[PDB]
């Protein structure tokens, strides 16, 4: 039947829209997780090198 | 992987800190002993100019 095929089309269209929305969501999720992890790694070179340099400052002064 | 690279860079730069700190401080110790010995050994031959001066200026 026509509406046999049309309800099959509706199920396929809702599944395809569902998975496209899920693709956009998963891409934004891996984007935000990678941005947070790289903000971590960018902050850690500051948080470690500043400690190392201040240690050499006070060691040289001592 | 974030915790592993954090811990690895921590152990790496604390090894670096420890080794370069002790290598700096022992060298400053060596140069300090050398400077103290050098000023004492320069002053020893320089001495006996002083004792006559102070004993001349205290006494009338």
């Amino acid at each position: 039947s026509k509406l046999e095929a049309i309800l099959s089309q509706e199920v396929e269209a809702e599944i395809q829209a569902l998975l496209q929305e899920a693709e956009a969501k998963a891409e934004a999720v891996k984007r935000e997780a990678e941005e947070k992890a790289k903000a971590l790694l960018q902050a850690r070179e500051r948080a470690l090198e500043a400690q190392y340099r201040a240690a050499l400052r006070r060691a040289e002064s001592a | 992987e974030a915790e592993a690279k954090a811990k690895a860079l921590e152990a790496q730069y604390r090894e670096r800190e420890r080794a370069e700190t002790e290598a700096l401080l022992a060298r400053y110790r060596e140069r300090a002993e050398a400077e103290a010995k050098a000023v004492r050994e320069k002053a020893m031959a320089r001495l006996d100019e002083a004792v006559a001066l102070v004993l001349k200026e205290v006494l009338p």
